[PDB]
């Protein structure tokens, strides 16, 4: 009854597509097939409501940012993904938030910060850094691993809950 | 514009994807993965270009469509094929295609030949792509040659780790001047240890390893083969043989590889160049093992720099990212490419004019041996084996004990199944 | 010009003196180099007394394909340019394809680069000029593309000439070459690793990837370390993945002028259309400057190899 | 009583013992009870498998017989063993044909079942035509021609072209043309006609009839692809 | 002549018929001449497949009997069919044992042949053990135990740790321990000891038996993994 338009954004390689495919099909993709554009639909019960999720999975490669911006303009809420082994992807969360503000013409857009690849050894973006960044924007932070599925549902369901709050 | 000549594809249920518009790739293959992620298969769908919706063939070269928008829909037509499962007891050696364990009693798909235990019905492929009793006993059916002895004769040809000459040593032998001319005292020791294993192999389908010689550099001494190699008989003269002899060649190659793997020897080089037809009858595999003479060392390490025709290298071997990529399953992939070469008579990727392109696309999991060039009479059971050998993920590939058995199973049912099909038994199944 | 016309006419004159090329007409003098697929020797043609280079490629291909390759290789008799290595005749014998070309006593730029450690920007300018002019000659006069541009195929002699060779004139020979052993490094442009030749643009990347390699004396993928740069074993699939999914390499900060760095960055664009074409590079600032410079290439080459000064 | 024998037949089918199922179905049809769908399908499967195993055995025996002709009198006993196999092959087909002459054909109140039984008669006559040579081959095939020609009409007039029984009849008739009469062009034309008619009238089947008809059509596509080359 | 009978038996084996093959090999054994190495495998395969078909039938029939879970005549008829197939299997096993203990076991010059025949005797006594439930079970169980102990003594004395016969005997003995006697601790102990001893002489693997050796090795590993859970 209720449709939610979710956009997954962030730097190349952070795991946007692997997270999305774990949500949709419960399968981990180990290949790295860079996205140009990919959209998905998934029906899911969240907090007792049967939800139709439109997942708009965008390119991390800035060469395709024009396509990303078209997806962002239709979206209602944004998963902003970085990888816990890529400090530039973490720093560039600010870039993605600014892009969202620009395309949505609004500073009041549902957003969730996702730190992905937490199954890896030798993690370099620590929990305190990540929680401070989420705090600085007043948004939730969810740790995920698309490989183990840890946090995947929590990330998307939290974004749906943020959109509901905003509605 | 072309932006890496891409094609935009609209998919069922308001979805979408972008694919590279690369010369030489079908629409089907460009879209295979996107469809699979959505539980679709090209054969259950139609594709159209926008021009307003005009149907295009799945085997279209996608590069003609750069800049265009395609749409994929379904029409719910033929559901591929449903598994016609008949309960069968196997009086001969059979293995469950899921669990690879012995299958005394179970189910057989009449159409596609898939075999599985009663306990594995939850693991059967959905589409027919054309407290239990413990098992029991099944049916029963210094090696250095010194100088002054090897009469090095005429130069035959250079390879990927050495040059082969026809030498005289108590009869005709094949001498091989290994490219590694200055081995360290550790590489020499490892090579001697490897030869220690290689000298203890004696099989009808394995070329005899008669040691080596250290005084005139390094020189593998193997049994000289008369006649010609399989590559010579398949791509030089193109003398195709009847399916019976082809399956027999595949069976003897699989038997030789099974003997090699029973002793834990990775071939690392199985290809149509190293398969000989001794007196046009006996299959003899050569140039096996010798991992220490390939990828010249810099010390006590043997980082495999990778060398060999990439047409037979498994994707895990192409990547080389793994610590050791030459496992049994890479040997199985090499055998599968040999099967493809035998079955179609053409080398894999006969539409690509670049070598580095093949390496990248194969190692990337983008390019696969096209299975649309096969003959129009090959039983589906046999073709399924070939498609199982070429699985990108190496863990899915079967081992040679299973491949030899599967080949032999259809070796006996070949003549009877060549006739036209017939009215099959109905469903007679239920789960 | 006048000297180039003189040399081309003299090469044609010396070429008419050679008739049918038989294997018995050659006496092997020396080996010149070897690769993963062929071996080249310096030899003397007894019937005409000339001294040439003979590349021997050993392919296991069907006789029809071999004969079509031999026939296609005869187009090289039309390539007559001061930036293209001279061709005397190709033939097949003893199971090997033999290609006869003029002897470049200076060798290939890979050997010169190994002998020199690094190559000066000023030399590289003339090198780039020659490479661009050869690519222009191949694209315009014959509508064929090199496809294999790298330092191993750029040849130089004691007379200061810089000529291209080992270009893809026989499509069937390339098709046979697709069944080759895996090399240790690639110069293939990123589009060719995912698609097909995007005209001469796909060559230009290689030239850039060559120049940087000659500019620093090191294969530039992956780019040098932070302290390896101040000092002024990746898998092949990893190299290709870096070529496709990573930013292209670039020259060091301050060791080279800005025109050369801009030239190489325009030559190494990951988008082939955004990457510069032959006409763009021909009128580049670095190209104009290196064309204005009066650099003594022959003497520098002889010095680097260790031979006494020529002329 | 009848249900007890049908349960015995099902249990024998699950046990892979087929001769007991053949006997338990022949004794059931011997009475002359109203034969429903499942009851006749069990008979069809039983009498298919029992003859199919022996036909595969005969094909293997004949293939071994012609492996090497330049040899001693080892083939002498091979052809006599094959003759014994035929002696245990023709008579069961005669037990099936006599059964079809006893109850099935007269006790038929539905054209679909009549087509099914006539197709079975034609199939067992085609089964006998392979081993039988000389004028016996002709005498056998002359019966199968009319058995299929008295069934195709009823299939066309009473049942849709997408019906699985009609598709099976067309498949068997094409195989009869190809293997026995050796008219591959007519067989290909018949198969193409049947497949085009099936495609022209599709997406009207029942929910259950979404596996068997697809199976027959995919076998038809396989045969068409095999016979094109 | 013996060669004609052996060729007929092999021809029937290639035809997937295991009734003429068993009769032909029974007639061969009735002559009372000692078999060669090749001729014994055909007998073993024939009298393994014949029993195996009944074993599969018995397994599926008992599964249906344990599945129905009702109160009707279906269960009674299923019990009658089970006792029928059990009587047939008993007849087959008794014919095998009568043909074994009168012409082969008392006249076996080769100790390897003695181990093979005692392994077969234990196998068929185990086949009879798993079906016969009651007082007669304790007789055949102890007979199989004695046969297997006699075979195992000779296997430990004069056999190779990598020979197919010794590995097969060990595998059948561990399965006998696990299924009949239900003592998995000693079965696991025996399996681990046998697998280690076969691991010992891994280099000594000639071409004569590499497939059988590694196949029995993998089957032992699978059973070990199944039993250690
Ligand atoms: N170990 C691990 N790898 C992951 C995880 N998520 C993604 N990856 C890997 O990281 C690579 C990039 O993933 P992908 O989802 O394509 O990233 P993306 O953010 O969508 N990239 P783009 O912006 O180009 O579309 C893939 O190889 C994928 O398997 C994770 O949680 N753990
Ligand atoms: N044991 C052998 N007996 C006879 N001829 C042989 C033997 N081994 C190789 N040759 C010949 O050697 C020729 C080329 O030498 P090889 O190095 O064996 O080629 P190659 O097999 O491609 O090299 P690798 O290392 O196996 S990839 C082949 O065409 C064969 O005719
Ligand atoms: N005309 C020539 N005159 C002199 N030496 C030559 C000539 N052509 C090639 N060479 C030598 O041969 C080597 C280059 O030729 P190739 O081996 O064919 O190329 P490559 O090194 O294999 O790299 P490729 O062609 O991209 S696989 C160098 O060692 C050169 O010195
Ligand atoms: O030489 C080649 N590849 O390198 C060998 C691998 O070691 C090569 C590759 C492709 C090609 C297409 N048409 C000719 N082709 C080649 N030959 C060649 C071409 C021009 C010249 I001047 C001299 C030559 F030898
Ligand atoms: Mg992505
Ligand atoms: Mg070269
Ligand atoms: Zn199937
Ligand atoms: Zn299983």
């Amino acid at each position: 009854m209720t449709e939610y338009k979710l956009v997954v954004v962030g730097a190349g390689g952070v795991g946007k597509s692997a997270l999305t495919i774990q949500l949709i099909q419960n399968h981990f993709v180990d290949e790295y097939d860079p996205t140009i554009e990919d959209s998905y639909r998934k029906q899911v019960v969240i907090d007792g409501e049967t939800c139709l999720l439109d997942i708009l999975d965008t390119a991390g490669q800035e060469e395709y940012s024009a396509m990303r911006d078209q997806y962002m303009r239709t979206g209602e809420g944004f998963l902003c993904v970085f990888a816990i082994n890529n400090t530039k992807s973490f720093e560039d969360i600010h870039h993605y938030r600014e892009q969202i503000k620009r395309v949505k013409d609004s500073e009041d857009v549902p957003m969730v910060l996702v730190g992905n690849k937490c199954d890896l050894p030798s993690r370099t973006v620590d929990t305190k850094q990540a929680q401070d960044l989420a705090r600085s924007y007043g948004i939730p932070f969810i740790e995920t691993s698309a490989k183990t599925r840890q946090g995947v549902d929590d990330a998307f369901y939290t974004l749906v809950r943020e959109i509901r709050k905003h509605k | 514009s072309p932006q890496k000549p891409i094609v935009r594809v609209f998919l069922p249920n308001k979805q979408r994807t972008v694919v590279p518009a690369r010369c030489g790739v079908t629409v089907r293959d460009s879209l295979k993965k996107a469809l699979m992620m959505r539980g679709l298969i090209p054969e259950c769908c139609a594709v159209y270009r926008i021009q307003e919706k005009k149907p295009i063939g799945w085997d279209t070269d996608i590069s003609w469509l750069t800049g265009e928008e395609l749409h994929v829909e379904v029409l719910e037509n033929v559901p591929l094929t449903t598994h016609n499962f008949v309960r069968k007891t196997f009086f001969t050696l059979a293995f469950c295609d899921f669990c690879r364990k012995l299958l005394f009693q179970g189910f057989r798909c009449q159409t596609c030949g898939y075999k599985f235990h009663q306990r594995c019905s939850t693991e059967v492929p959905l589409m027919c792509v054309n407290r239990d009793r413990s098992s029991s006993a099944p049916n029963v059916h210094d090696w250095e040659i010194p100088d002054g002895q090897i009469t090095v004769g005429q130069r035959i040809g250079s390879g990927s780790f050495g040059t082969v000459y026809k030498g005289k040593w108590h009869g005709d032998v094949a001498v091989k001047m290994l490219n590694v001319t200055a081995p360290t005292p550790q590489q020499l020791q490892a090579f001697k240890n490897e030869v220690g294993v290689l000298r203890k192999t004696r099989h009808v389908n394995i070329l005899l390893f008669m040691g080596y010689s250290t005084k005139p550099q390094l020189a593998i001494v193997t049994q000289w083969c008369e006649g010609s190699s399989l590559y010579h008989h398949l791509h030089i003269i193109e003398t195709k043989f009847e399916m019976i002899k082809l399956i027999d060649i595949a069976r003897q190659t699989a038997q030789g590889m099974d003997y090699l793997h029973a002793k834990s020897i990775i071939h690392r080089d199985l290809k149509s160049n190293n398969i000989f037809l001794h007196e046009d009858l006996t299959v003899k595999i050569g140039d096996f093992g010798l991992a220490t003479v390939k990828s010249r060392w810099s010390g006590s390490h043997q980082f495999e720099q990778l060398s060999g025709s990439i047409l037979w290298m498994a994707p895990e071997v192409i990547r080389m990212q793994d610590k050791n990529p030459y496992s049994f399953q890479s040997d199985v992939y090499a055998f599968g490419i040999v099967l493809y070469e035998l079955m179609t008579g053409q080398l894999p990727y006969s539409n690509i004019n670049n070598r580095d392109q093949i390496i990248f696309m194969v190692g990337r999991g983008y390019l696969s041996p096209d299975l649309s060039k096969v003959r129009s009479n090959c039983p589906k059971a046999m073709k399924r084996l070939m498609a199982e050998c070429l699985k990108k993920k190496r863990d899915e590939r079967p081992l040679f004990p299973q491949i030899l058995a599967s080949i032999e199973l259809l070796a006996r049912s070949l003549p009877k199944i060549h006739r036209s099909a017939s009215e099959p038994s109905l469903n007679r199944a239920g789960f | 010009d006048e000297q180039q016309r003189k040399r081309l006419e003299a090469f044609l004159t010396q070429k008419q003196k050679v008739g049918e090329l038989k294997d018995d007409d050659f006496e092997k003098i020396s080996e010149l180099g070897a690769g993963n697929g062929g071996v080249v020797f310096k030899v003397s043609h007894k019937p005409s007394g000339l001294v040439m280079a003979r590349k021997l490629i050993h392919l296991e291909i069907k006789p029809a394909i071999r004969n079509q390759i031999i026939r296609e290789l005869q187009v090289l008799h039309e390539c007559n340019s001061p930036y293209i290595v001279g061709f005397y005749g190709a033939f097949y014998s003893d199971g090997e394809i033999s290609i006869c070309m003029e002897h470049m006593d200076g060798g290939s730029l890979d050997q010169v680069l190994k002998k020199a450690g690094r190559i000066p920007e000023q030399i590289l300018g003339k090198v780039s000029i020659a490479v661009i002019k050869g690519l222009t000659y191949l694209r315009e006069k014959h509508k064929i593309m090199h496809r294999d541009v790298k330092p191993s195929n750029i040849l130089v002699n004691s007379r200061g000439e810089i000529k291209l060779c080992d270009f893809g004139v026989s499509g069937q020979l390339i098709d046979a070459m697709a069944n080759a052993f895996v090399g240790t490094r690639s110069y293939m442009s990123p589009e060719r690793l995912q698609g097909t030749h995007y005209s001469v643009q796909s060559d230009i990347w290689s030239m850039g990837l060559s120049l940087v390699e000659m500019a620093v004396g090191r294969y530039p993928i992956p780019p040098p370390d932070a302290k390896e740069l101040e000092l002024m074993p990746m898998a092949i699939f990893e190299l290709l993945d870096y070529i496709v999914n990573e930013p292209p390499p670039k020259l060091p900060s301050g060791v080279f002028s800005l025109e050369f760095q801009d030239f190489v960055n325009k030559c190494l664009i990951k988008n082939p259309a955004e990457r510069a074409d032959l006409k763009q590079l021909m009128v580049h600032a670095f190209i104009k400057r290196s064309d204005a410079e009066e650099v003594d290439f022959a003497g520098w080459l002889c010095s680097t190899i260790g031979l006494n000064q020529p002329s | 009583d009848k249900e007890e024998l049908v349960q015995r037949a099902k249990l024998a089918e699950q046990a892979e013992r087929y001769d007991d199922m053949a006997a338990a179905m022949k004794e059931v049809t011997e009475t002359g009870v109203e034969l429903s769908n499942e009851e006749r399908n069990l008979l069809s499967v039983a009498y298919k498998n029992v003859v199919g195993a022996r036909r595969s055995s005969w094909r293997v025996i004949s293939s071994i017989e012609q492996k090497t002709e330049g040899s001693e009198r080892k083939q002498q006993m091979a052809k006599e063993y094959r003759v014994k196999v035929e002696k245990e092959l023709r008579e069961i087909c005669y037990d099936v044909l006599g059964l079809l002459d006893k109850h099935l054909i007269p006790k038929a109140s539905n054209p679909e079942s009549k087509v099914f039984y006539l197709k079975m008669k034609g199939d067992y006559y085609r089964y006998l035509a392979e081993v039988a040579t000389g004028e016996t081959r002709n005498s056998v095939v002359e019966d199968s021609q009319k058995a299929y020609q008295d069934a195709f009409e009823i299939s066309k007039a009473k049942m849709q072209p997408t019906h699985p029984i009609r598709l099976g009849l067309a498949l068997n008739f094409s195989v009869f043309y190809y293997e026995i009469l050796n008219s591959p062009d007519k067989a290909c034309q018949l198969a193409k006609q049947a497949f085009d008619d099936a495609i022209a009238e599709l997406d009207t089947l029942n929910e259950d009839s979404y596996k068997d008809s697809t199976l027959i059509m995919q076998l038809l596509r396989d045969n068409l692809t095999l016979w094109t080359s």
